[PDB]
This record gives C-alpha cells, structure tokens and sequence, in this order.
C-alpha cells in the first residue's frame, strides 16, 4: 500500500510540469498576439487615411 | 469430507479474519489503483 503511494505522487508530479510548460508556451504566443495586433490596427488606421486623403485631394 | 469440512472451516476462518482486515486495505489499495488510471488519463491530454 505505502509503494502504490509513492507511485501516484510521481504522475501527479509530472501533470504539473506539463501544467507549467503549457501555460508557459501559451503565455509567450499572449504577448505575440499583442505586440502585432497594434500594429495591425496602426496599419488600418493610416489605411481609412489614405483612402479619405485621396478623395479630399481629388 | 473430512478434511472438505476441517480444511474449509479454517480457510472461511482465516478468510474471513483477513477479509475483515484486508477488505479495508483492498479498498485502501483499489481506490489508489483508480487514481493512476485518472493521473494517466490527465497526463496525455497535457502531453498532446
């Protein structure tokens, strides 16, 4: 009974290890997805700007 | 017959005296079992 103990605690170990790389990996991509989707909205904004520009000119 | 009735009334005896004792750590050990199968089942859904 004490070995099967000791035996259960190894995998709940290594469910957190896996616990920690997931999040871990998820957390860089986070920063990713933000850092690009301001610049996508700085490119569609100077994008409605030009498009405005170009009739005022005309 | 004989040994059928002295043979078995020990064994239902010592049976009975371990199941009393061991019937407690089977569930004690059965119940510990059913935990790999779920610290398993977990652990490849981390994996993949």
């Amino acid at each position: 009974d004490s070995y099967l103990k000791h035996q259960e605690i190894v995998l709940d170990t290594l469910l957190p290890q896996t616990v920690s790389n997931q999040w871990r990996i998820n957390n860089d991509y986070i920063r990713q997805t933000c850092t690009i989707v301001e610049e996508m909205n700085i490119q569609q904004r100077k994008q409605i700007n030009d498009l405005e520009i170009y009739r005022k000119r005309l | 017959r004989t040994s059928m009735k002295i043979q078995f009334k020990t064994a239902m005896p010592p049976t009975e005296v371990l199941l009393e004792s061991i019937q407690s750590k089977v569930e004690s050990i059965e119940q510990l079992q059913r935990k790999l199968q779920h610290v398993q089942p977990l652990e490849q859904q981390n994996n993949e």
